[PDB]
RNA sequence: GCGGGGUGGAGCAGCCUGGUAGCUCGUCGGGCUCAUAACCCGAAGAUCGUCGGUUCAAAUCCGGCCCCCGCUACCA
């Protein structure tokens, strides 16, 4: 009996270790806003509160999300600025430690989270924030 | 508390406790410093909980959190069994505590290195142990197949599937991995969930443990007013215990009288029981636990009881210092890079008499057929007439597995 | 592990050349057991003179075949 | 981030108390002995990690990196 088996091989082969949309940003008035800030966090397996919580916080300006998950930011910012505290999100929220693969999932339990790759298996302890 | 117990025998550093953390996560530390620079020392020690996604496709089906909304989607996935597994070591010279370990296994995973040369000593050592001792429950597992050609994984699983012939080893499937990326672990996951199935202990039997480890839990400096008691780990096979029972350890303490020796059983009430870190009121087989106890951790520190049993006080079991066994060999030694042909026992001999979890040396008196006598540094516990044992000898410094039999009384 | 050794002639009394055993990790090694088991394998005189064994005449290649049968590392012995 | 250490071939002194580099593994010469050892005397060998600073003078005192070692003792 080889099928059961080379079908396993197959399946975990397909499972190792997709660019990232580019962030459009704008401005009106004294506003930033991020047109696909729900899809960009939508194709990286992470909750729009989170990575606008912490994009938030390190603007240090208030905000919230369109009906139409649009991230509108109460201060007109540079667009660039944005994407280096975005990275930064990125290499904090979600690549793996072992292999960086970006292909996570995000654990949550008393007051430990965890990034737990899709890729290489392994989780990257984060501090809940 | 866990049902079952599984164990994960194979060569040194194919990844074995690798294996375990991507099913459990749980790393076996790698402690006393140097585990961390060498590798599992100690038994390791893990649990888990398995639950299905029946609302979906399988392999991936087999969840290990009650979520489901993974694969498919999210009927919260039905709790099927908590399992327990015991990571060994795999080093040619911690055969002593391997053997000691699948006294306590249900059933087992021979993990095999998808990139080195497939017959490799240990991994051998450790298949046929397997087939001596009783462990016929077993899953192999390919792997480092994340770092090989296409080719050299399908190649080394002919050479498997041609040494899992003659053998015992039938329709032993076998499951290529990979432990570093945790891929494929759920294909492993139904794998265990189908042929390592989860046996039927009557608990009305005698309340009977081996023991393997045992802690002084008191941190460095704790008060006295809050010393917290002596702690027995070690799993179940036969009965359960329930907090507040009256018990004992065998062969327990010896003393010194001028240079005489004297084991003796020692009591004490079961003060808790644990098993991973939450707190039950009874406990039965399948899984290790840990009790509490009221005793002077002094009196085990280290890992002291190693080797001891507990069972219900006033209970009759056999403080044994001169066994009879009955016995085979193997016609090869199957564990050192050699395959050197088996000597027959000659009297006089010391050879290491593994029974249960214990590991005791001993000099043989008599050499029949298969019935050899054999005298004891450190007494046996004889807890049943169907005590297996496994049986060794100092080959080349380090010491080999060379045949077994029954404990007779 | 991690034990590494050197073992080399050294000037002795009658005879021609004493034999220095030294680079045991005395906390794990009782260096006066060894000493005792090697000079039974010599057959001659020798003690533990200071973290060292000394054996009187020439016997390095018997003393480093003596510590690989007990469970020393061939690669971590070398005869001087 | 703390603090210990780089000295003839190996392993250790000498440095806060600046000018004298000492000790053990074999070599060479001379003694002792009837002779071998042992013991004795006399000999070979060190840019003292490096880039500079203070001084009459720096192994030694003050800073700059380069490798070396440890840090308050580990979890049912
Ligand atoms: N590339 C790759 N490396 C792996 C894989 N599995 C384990 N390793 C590596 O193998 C090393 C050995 O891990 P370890 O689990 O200690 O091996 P072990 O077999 O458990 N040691 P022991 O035999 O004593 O239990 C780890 O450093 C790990 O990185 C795998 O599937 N792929
Ligand atoms: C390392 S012993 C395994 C189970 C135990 N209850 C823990 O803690
Ligand atoms: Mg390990």
């Amino acid at each position: 009996s080889e099928k059961e088996y080379v079908e396993m091989l197959d399946r975990l082969y397909s499972k190792l270790p997709q660019s990232l949309p580019n962030m459009i940003i704008l401005n009106i008035g004294n506003t930033t806003i991020i047109r696909n800030f729900a899809e960009y966090c939508d194709r990286i397996r992470r909750e729009d509160k989170i990575c606008m919580k912490y994009l938030l916080k390190e603007l240090a300006a208030p905000g919230n999300v369109d009906d139409k998950g649009e991230l509108v930011i109460q201060g007109k910012f540079s667009s660039q600025v944005i994407n280096t505290l975005m990275e930064r999100f990125l290499k904090a929220y979600v690549e793996c430690s072992t292999c960086k693969s970006l292909d996570t999932i995000l654990k949550k339990e008393k007051k430990s989270w965890y990034i737990v790759c899709l890729a290489c298996g392994a989780q990257t302890p984060v501090k809940p924030l | 508390q866990p049902e079952v117990n599984i164990g994960v025998v194979g060569h040194v550093d194919h990844g074995k406790t690798t294996l375990v953390q991507a099913i459990t996560g749980i790393w076996t530390s790698k402690h006393s410093e140097e585990l961390k620079r060498g590798m599992t020392i100690k038994l390791g020690y893990a649990e888990t909980n398995i639950g299905v996604c029946e609302s979906c496709k399988k392999p991936e089906a087999y969840v290990t959190e009650p979520s489901c909304k993974s694969c498919g989607s999210d009927d919260e996935p039905k709790f099927l069994r908590r399992i327990s597994f015991i990571d060994a070591p795999g080093h040619e010279v911690l055969m002593a505590t391997m053997l000691s370990g699948a006294a306590l296994m249900d059933g087992a995973i021979l993990v095999v290195a998808a990139n080195e040369p497939f017959p490799q000593p240990q991994t051998r050592e450790h298949f046929v142990a397997l087939g001596i001792i009783g462990v016929k429950n077993l899953i192999i597992v390919q792997n480092k197949v994340d770092v090989v050609s296409k080719e050299e994984a399908l190649s080394q699983y002919r050479q498997i599937k041609q040494f899992t012939k003659g053998t015992w080893a039938e329709n032993v499937p076998i499951i290529p991995v990979s432990a570093l990326h945790k891929i494929n672990i759920d294909s492993l996951i139904e794998g265990i969930e189908e042929y390592i199935k989860t046996p039927y202990r009557d608990l009305s039997q005698k309340p009977v443990m081996l023991v393997i480890r045992s802690f002084d839990v008191n941190k460095p400096g704790t008060q006295f007013n809050e010393l917290k008691g002596g702690v027995i780990g070690g799993s179940i096979i036969q009965g359960l215990f329930k907090v507040d029972q009256e018990i004992k350890v065998l062969p327990g303490l010896r003393v010194e009288k001028q240079g005489k020796v004297s084991y003796e059983p020692i009591f004490t009430k079961i003060s808790s029981i644990r098993f991973g870190d939450e707190e039950f009121k009874e406990a039965k087989p399948g899984g290790l636990v840990a009790i509490g106890t009221y005793l002077d951790p002094s009196l085990t520190k280290a890992d002291n009881l190693l080797g001891s049993i507990i069972t219900l006080a006033d209970a009759e079991v056999p403080v044994l210092w001169n066994i009879r066994i009955k016995y085979n060999l193997l016609e090869r030694v199957v564990g050192a890079k050699e395959m050197l042909k088996v000597d027959p026992i000659r009297a006089k001999e010391t050879l290491m008499l593994s029974v249960g979890s214990s590991t005791t040396l001993g000099i043989v008196t008599s050499v029949k057929k298969d019935e050899i006598e054999v005298e004891l540094r450190r007494p046996v516990a004889v807890w049943s007439n169907n005590i297996r044992t496994v049986i060794s000898r100092q080959i080349a410094g380090r010491w080999r597995m060379i045949g077994w039999g029954l404990v007779e009384i | 592990e991690e034990q590494k050794i050197k073992i080399y002639v050294t000037k002795r009394r009658f005879g021609k050349l004493m034999t220095i055993i030294e680079g045991f990790d005395t906390s794990v090694i009782d260096l006066k057991e060894l000493a005792k088991k090697l000079k039974d394998i010599c057959a001659c005189g020798g003690t533990v003179k200071d973290n060292t064994i000394e054996l009187q005449g020439d016997h390095r290649k018997k003393v480093a075949e003596e510590l690989v049968k007990m469970g020393f590392s061939r690669d971590s012995i070398e005869i001087r």
